[PDB]
């Protein structure tokens, strides 16, 4: 497989590549570059979706130096007048969005945690695309 | 055949096939054609004819250039076209020319530079136009809207639209029975001159995020003078830039018009009063709010008529205290802010939902706490903690109940529903409780559904609690740490159908217990771990019964009580999956299907 | 054994008389009658004990109509600087003291509910006394 | 005998049997002989002889009318009376004549009139005097008190006690060293003459319920004027007529003394406001409250100096807001009003307790909520709901956590203990969680006490989490509902002693897994259900092991797997009960013990 580099930062070396056969690409950018120790900033995107990109929601299989978790549920936007602008969209519209973030409190030791997405959609919920994240971390 | 077949003969779907030009070698009458990113760089005249009959079509993001004149011609039933993504250049006049029956249509990202240049002038029946994210600078609707009948939605949105006109909207004066849903969001736009809507009526109306500043909004609203929509849509989209400040000055004078219902969606300001904002928005038949945050306002209590209600996913610091003469349903859901509960008086209610919430009660139930007299739902799911010190009086027609997942307390010390003697549902899962009082289920004449899934049980014995409900049919009491059974529980109960007793602990199996119940045909013994009978005294089911789980076990194979599995093995007309029944206590008889083995002594 | 009686209401006749061998006598009184409806009134109580009545607390049997219930445990008055007065009393003095009681808000059937008290106390936490009661309910 | 005999030839009770005088036929060299409910109309000269010795002597209720001179005389060594209930209409003087050893005294009910008219002159070492219940009149000490040393309490409560003057406590004054817990309550009295108390040193003092009104309070502490206690007590009973008004004008002037202890008991009265009441109770170096409703307060945040701060069984609106600068134990117990909880800032404290308020929290745990930097104890029992968010980020120093009996909640989603590098205990008991992530004790390298009884495991199956701690010592796992146990678990505990693993739902036994550990004494199987083992590879246990529970659960007699039988009977010198060890399971074999029987085949 070919390596997607994203950001360098004192305590972060996140990347990532594609898990399934599908190879739709896909565009990410984060500023400023994560610190895994509570952070804020900016996350931008750019993708253009092959299914109707309603009722979205992620699947998440994480794995912190080889013990795994269980699996978490994150429901995006549901139903009718939802938060988000862009998941009313349809096939072949290009979406391109920016949105924050931020997080602080909790302690991570060293290690190689990775994580594994899956996005759920369409109106017969079939998964949308796939990706595998690796962040390392060494505190100084 | 590239083009994968999903389901044969009728649907044929093929999409990133480098294809050039329309597959031919598909069957002769298909339906719903599916095909995308696939360049096809200009149409040709008659591009589809190998597929007389026609339900779907799709271009998606197929890169077009120019569609000429004669296209879908030998073309009928097509309901539907999906012209995405694809950037049109020149579209040819006359194009679409014969669609006897077409109803929806979608240009998205097509780039558009007005409405008049669009050729549906001969069409019919068309119900949905869906046209947005393109280039279009006026709000001026074309005339052979007067030729077009049963268009309902029209929906431009996000575009480079600036102001309205009162010329704009003369058309469709002369239309004596008209229902559009209108819409048009995300659009920059900043006055519109008084007098442009009016005298029509809409069907719904949203306009979220298109206004930058207050007194933009204040002048706007103004513009708006008798409208008469049945639905009208306000807030913003999280996504992007919003406002900044929101008062009572703003949003007033939109009671000039006529409206029935109300739905604003995402505040970003932190309000502080309810009242004398939304001030004049009272005799709306419907009222809701969706993710806003009023994380201190004092006196929810007023005067509204207001029948509908609806709080989802808003915040809070204290749980609203609510005074309506008329309100017949409410909906208070997924809320995050406070874990408390108080009084409130709705004399005239008969519908609640307290889900998701995560609040707390004391002295729980009772007809003081909603100053009603006949309320027939209740849901109460997924709270925090609840007390019981009160069965529930005063509160004599209620038919419906839940509190699954929920904590609950003191279920045990007294009878606890004790005067709802007209209760059909009932369900009481996964709530920490612990049976320990014969008769906790006193009174309820006329229950029907049953469920207990996870509530211990006092030494894991189950006592004689099943008396008096003489209608029960389905019994539901799994994973429920049972070890044994009361010899005689099970009788009166000759409306059985439905019994699930799976997940449980048993090592004795035993027809006794179930020996007259004339209408059973379910039995589930699943998830336990049995290994015998008390004996072979094992009489005949039942004759009703016609299914039985007895899988997903551990047995013993040994010569010892081999008479069980000949027992076993004599009635088979009644298992499920003889391939998951297999033993493996003894080393060598291991995986090795039950019904199969035959032993020896 | 003999017969205790107490008072008659509109639906109720309570009553009691002695559980264990020890027979020293007592006087309880009630006003007014409870109805067993929720109610509100006063209880006279004239005694003299035989053990220190310090860190007393009670033990409930309750029966219903021949259904028993769990056990109730009920601390009266515990430690240091308790909120009632009688009970730093010591061996033969006289207690006489008089409580207010009140309570509503539930519905009970008709029956013969029957009450096991049981009384500790002292720093060996020995038994004081142990009645038997006895109440009918038949609503109007 | 009818005197019984409760411990031989040292203590001889006999109560309630109808004497007439002394018993004699006991033993000489008896002790603390009891004597009460028999009725002795009047003591005679002498009569106690046979008794040399003597420890504690008891007259309760012994009606008695005269107790003459050279009363207990041939008697030393005895250190207690106790004169209860005998309504004495003349004491004899000169009584008491011959007591080398006195230490306690106790006269109540007896009807006395004064104090001086009381012949104890010639004592010494007396410590308490109990003299309660009586009808006095004169609060007048009088004079051989300067002969009495060693007094430490003076109980007069309840009396017929009016008013007092200077000229009492005149005496008292020449007492260089002296420690006086006095005590007077339930005292009628409504006037205290300024001066009186002057210069006087004491160690207690307990004023509950001897106050009619408000300004009566105020007059009587305008009464006290350099008192310079050690501990005040104020308040009054439940059972009987209390206050009606309290205010900041009620207990002002209080600070014209010199405290260091104060507690309230049980106000009747809805008191409103803490600041500015209270007041000049500051640099007390304790403080504290019992049953107290302030149920609508709203700043109770101050700069007072406590050193010590205690609640226990009051009542509230809001869990309160706390700014001390030095408060190094504080103690929040038994409530009931609130279930919330906030933030608090304490700069330099050691020690919390917050238990059995049924409160409720959220973001649990984190320096930013306690605003402290070294806290080494912390309870949490008990309580409502509890909700992890944060690992314990910022506390590197705490040694002492229990949540037993809460409602835990996320407790499995990350490392919740992984800053606590120096902890000794920890207890998560009866909380309703689910281990199912390997490697949640990440980080405690010091843990040497772990309870956890009642919590599940995914499918029952007990992982491999217990590694890096080193130095357990006492593991508990019991009611968690096991079913079987991985390979390799108990790996690197070399230090563990004690291990329960009872009643929990096992079928095999095997020695395998508690193969190396070289410190055990103790092994726990009670209530399981055990038929065999998974063969005859039973081996060796570690040496050190020399306590094993292997009772309470059925067997199954027969001639198969006789081997494993022969196998448990032959080390018997670590069983228990070996009569509660017999099987069931065939009709015939049923309650004989298993080591008795002996089998065919
Ligand atoms: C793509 C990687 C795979 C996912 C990584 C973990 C995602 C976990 C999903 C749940 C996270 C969540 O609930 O939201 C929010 C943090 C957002 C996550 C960060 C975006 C990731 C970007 C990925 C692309 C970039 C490359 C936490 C939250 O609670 N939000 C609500 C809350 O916000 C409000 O209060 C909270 C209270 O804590 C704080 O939070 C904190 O700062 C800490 C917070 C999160 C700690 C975990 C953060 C994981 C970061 C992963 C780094 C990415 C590297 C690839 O504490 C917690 O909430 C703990 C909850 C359990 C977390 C388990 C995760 C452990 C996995 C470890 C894997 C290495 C917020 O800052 C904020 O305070 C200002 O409250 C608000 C309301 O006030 C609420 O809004 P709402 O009420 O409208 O819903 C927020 O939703
Ligand atoms: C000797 C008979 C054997 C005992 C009989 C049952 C006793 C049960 C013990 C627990 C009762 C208790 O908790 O106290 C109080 C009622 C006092 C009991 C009556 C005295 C009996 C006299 C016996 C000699 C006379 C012959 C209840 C209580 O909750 N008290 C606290 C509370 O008071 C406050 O708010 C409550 C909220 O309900 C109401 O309560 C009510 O009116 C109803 C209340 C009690 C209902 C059961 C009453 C049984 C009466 C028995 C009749 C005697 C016939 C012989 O509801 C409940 O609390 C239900 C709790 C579960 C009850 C199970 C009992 C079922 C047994 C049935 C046997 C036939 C009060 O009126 C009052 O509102 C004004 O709150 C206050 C604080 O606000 C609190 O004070 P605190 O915070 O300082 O502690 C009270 O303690
Ligand atoms: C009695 O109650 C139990 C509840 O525990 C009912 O059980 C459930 O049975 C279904 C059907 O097998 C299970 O679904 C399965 O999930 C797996 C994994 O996703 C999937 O591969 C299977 O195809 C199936 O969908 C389900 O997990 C199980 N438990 C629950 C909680 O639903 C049972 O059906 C009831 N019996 C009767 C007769 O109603
Ligand atoms: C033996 O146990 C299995 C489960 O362990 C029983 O399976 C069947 O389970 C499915 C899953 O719940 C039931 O499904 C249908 O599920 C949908 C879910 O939304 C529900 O809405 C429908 O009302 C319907 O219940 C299925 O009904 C259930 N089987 C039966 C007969 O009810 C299996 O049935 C058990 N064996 C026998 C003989 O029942
Ligand atoms: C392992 O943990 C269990 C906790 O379940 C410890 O058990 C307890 O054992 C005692 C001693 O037999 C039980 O007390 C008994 O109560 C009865 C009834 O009052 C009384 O007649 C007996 O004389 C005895 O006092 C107790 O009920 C039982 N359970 C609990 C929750 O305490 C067990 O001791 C632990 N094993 C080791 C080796 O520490
Ligand atoms: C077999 O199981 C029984 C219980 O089922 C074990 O009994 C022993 O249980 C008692 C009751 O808890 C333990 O008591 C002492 O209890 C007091 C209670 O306050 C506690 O404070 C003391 O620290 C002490 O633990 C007793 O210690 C316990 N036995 C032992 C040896 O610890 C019985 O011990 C089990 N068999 C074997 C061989 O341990
Ligand atoms: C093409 C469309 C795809 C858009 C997906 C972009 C979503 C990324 C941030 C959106 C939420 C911002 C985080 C946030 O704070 O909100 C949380 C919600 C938690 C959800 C966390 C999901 C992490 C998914 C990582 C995806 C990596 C590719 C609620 C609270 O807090
Ligand atoms: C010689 C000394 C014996 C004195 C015993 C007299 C106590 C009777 C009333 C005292 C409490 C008043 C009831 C009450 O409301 O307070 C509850 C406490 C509940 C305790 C209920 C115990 C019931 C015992 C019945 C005894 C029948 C003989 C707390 C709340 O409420
Ligand atoms: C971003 O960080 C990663 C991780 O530290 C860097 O990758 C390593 O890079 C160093 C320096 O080139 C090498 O010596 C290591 O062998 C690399 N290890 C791995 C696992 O890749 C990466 O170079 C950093 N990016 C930049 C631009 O410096
Ligand atoms: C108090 O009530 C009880 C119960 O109703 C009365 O007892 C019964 O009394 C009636 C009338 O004398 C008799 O006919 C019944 O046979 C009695 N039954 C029992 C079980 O005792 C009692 O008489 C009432 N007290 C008074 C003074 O009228
Ligand atoms: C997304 O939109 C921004 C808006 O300015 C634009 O700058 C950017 O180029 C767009 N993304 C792509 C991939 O063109
Ligand atoms: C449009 O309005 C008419 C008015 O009678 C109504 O019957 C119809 O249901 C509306 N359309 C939709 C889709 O509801
Ligand atoms: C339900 O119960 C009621 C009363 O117990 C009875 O009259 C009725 O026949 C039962 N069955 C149905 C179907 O209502
Ligand atoms: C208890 O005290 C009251 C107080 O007036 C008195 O009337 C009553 O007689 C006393 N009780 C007895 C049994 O004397
Ligand atoms: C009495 O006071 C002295 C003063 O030093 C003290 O040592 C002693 O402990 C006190 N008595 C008691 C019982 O505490
Ligand atoms: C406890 O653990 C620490 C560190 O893991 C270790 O240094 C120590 O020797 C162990 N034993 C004792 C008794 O402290």
């Amino acid at each position: 497989q070919k390596q997607y580099w994203v950001c360098n930062s004192s305590d972060a070396s996140i990347s990532y590549t594609y898990c399934d056969k599908m190879q739709y690409p896909i565009s990410i950018n984060v500023n400023p570059c994560i610190e895994l120790k509570g952070s804020k900033g900016l996350l931008h995107i750019f993708y253009i979706p092959r299914r109707d990109l309603k009722q979205l929601y992620f699947n998440l299989y994480i794995t912190v130096n080889t013990m795994n978790l269980p699996k978490r549920k994150e429901v995006i936007c549901r139903g009718s007048d939802d938060d988000y602008s862009f998941c009313r969209a349809l096939k072949g519209e290009t979406v391109n969005t920016t949105i924050s973030f931020s997080f602080k409190g909790i302690k991570f030791s060293k290690g190689k945690y990775k994580c594994v997405v899956e996005a759920i959609s369409g109106s017969p919920e079939e998964m949308l695309f796939c990706l595998e994240f690796v962040i390392l971390h060494q505190p100084n | 055949e590239p083009c994968v077949e999903v389901v044969p003969n009728i649907t044929y779907q093929c999409m990133e096939l480098n294809f050039y030009k329309i597959p031919d070698n598909l069957p002769f009458s298909t339906k719903n054609l599916d095909l995308s990113f696939n360049p096809l760089r200009h149409l040709g005249s008659y591009s589809f004819f190998s597929f007389p009959e026609l339900q779907v079509l799709d271009l998606s993001r197929c890169e077009i250039q120019t569609i000429e004149d004669g296209a879908y011609q030998s073309l009928s039933h097509l309901s539907t076209l999906i012209l995405t993504g694809n950037p049109i250049q020149s579209l040819a006049l006359g194009a679409f020319s014969g669609l006897s029956s077409l109803q929806k249509l979608v240009a998205v990202e097509t780039n558009l530079a007005s409405l008049e240049n669009f050729p549906i002038g001969h069409l019919k029946t068309l119900k949905e136009l869906n046209v947005a994210h393109n280039l279009i600078q006026s709000f001026k609707l074309p005339e052979y809207f007067s030729n077009l009948t049963n268009l309902e939605h029209l929906d431009l949105s996000s575009n480079k639209i600036q102001s309205i006109y009162c010329t704009d909207l003369r058309v469709l004066h002369q239309m004596p029975l008209l229902n559009l849903s209108l819409d048009l969001s995300l659009n920059p736009m900043n006055f519109i001159q008084p007098g442009a809507f009016k005298e029509i009526r809409l069907h719904k109306l949203t306009l979220r995020n298109n206004f930058d500043s207050l007194n933009v909004m204040k002048t706007c609203i103004q513009g708006l003078a008798g409208l008469e929509v049945h639905r009208l849509v306000l807030g913003e989209f999280r996504n992007e830039g919003n406002l900044e400040k929101f008062d009572k000055s703003a949003l007033e004078g939109l009671c000039n018009l006529t409206i029935e219902e109300f739905r604003l969606a995402y505040l970003d300001y932190y309000l502080d009063d309810i009242i004398d904002l939304f001030n004049c928005l009272t005799n709306v038949s419907s009222f809701s709010l969706v993710s806003v945050t009023i994380e201190r306002v004092k006196d929810f209590s007023y005067n509204f008529g207001w029948q509908h209600l609806e709080l989802v996913n808003c915040k809070f610091g204290q749980f609203p205290t609510l005074k309506l003469k008329s309100l017949k349903r409410l909906t208070f859901t997924s809320n995050k802010g406070g874990n408390a509960f108080s009084e409130v008086d709705l004399p005239s209610l008969e519908f609640l939902d307290l889900s998701r919430n995560g609040l707390s009660f004391k002295g729980c139930c009772s007809q003081s706490d909603f100053g009603t007299t006949s309320l027939k739902y209740l849901d109460l799911s997924f709270n925090g903690v609840i007390t019981m010190s009160s069965n529930f009086l005063g509160l004599e027609q209620l038919e419906h109940l839940d509190f699954q997942h929920s904590n609950l307390k003191q279920m045990s010390e007294f009878s606890v529903f004790l005067s709802l003697r007209n209760l059909i549902y009932l369900d009481i899962s996964h709530t920490h409780t612990r049976v320990a009082f014969n008769g906790i289920f006193n009174g309820l004449s006329s229950l029907e559904v049953l469920k207990m899934a996870g509530n211990s049980f006092q030494e894991n014995f189950l006592p004689d609690i099943f008396t008096e409900l003489r209608n029960l049919t389905f019994l539901d009491l799994s994973q429920c740490q049972l070890e044994q059974l009361s010899p005689t529980a099970f009788n009166s109960l000759s409306s059985l159908q439905v019994l699930n007793m799976s997940h449980n602990n048993f090592f004795s199996l035993d027809t006794f217990p179930y020996k007259c119940l004339n209408s059973l045909q379910v039995l589930d013994y699943s998830l336990n771990h049995i290994m015998t009978s008390k004996k072979q005294e094992l009489q005949h089911f039942p004759s009703s019964l016609a299914f039985l789980n007895l899988t997903q076990n551990d047995f013993a194979c040994t010569c010892e009580h081999q008479s069980f599995l000949q027992w076993i093995k004599d009635q088979r007309q009644l298992l499920v999956e003889v391939e998951r029944m297999e033993c493996a206590t003894p080393s060598d008889k291991q995986g090795m299907p039950v019904l199969s083995l035959n032993i020896t002594c």
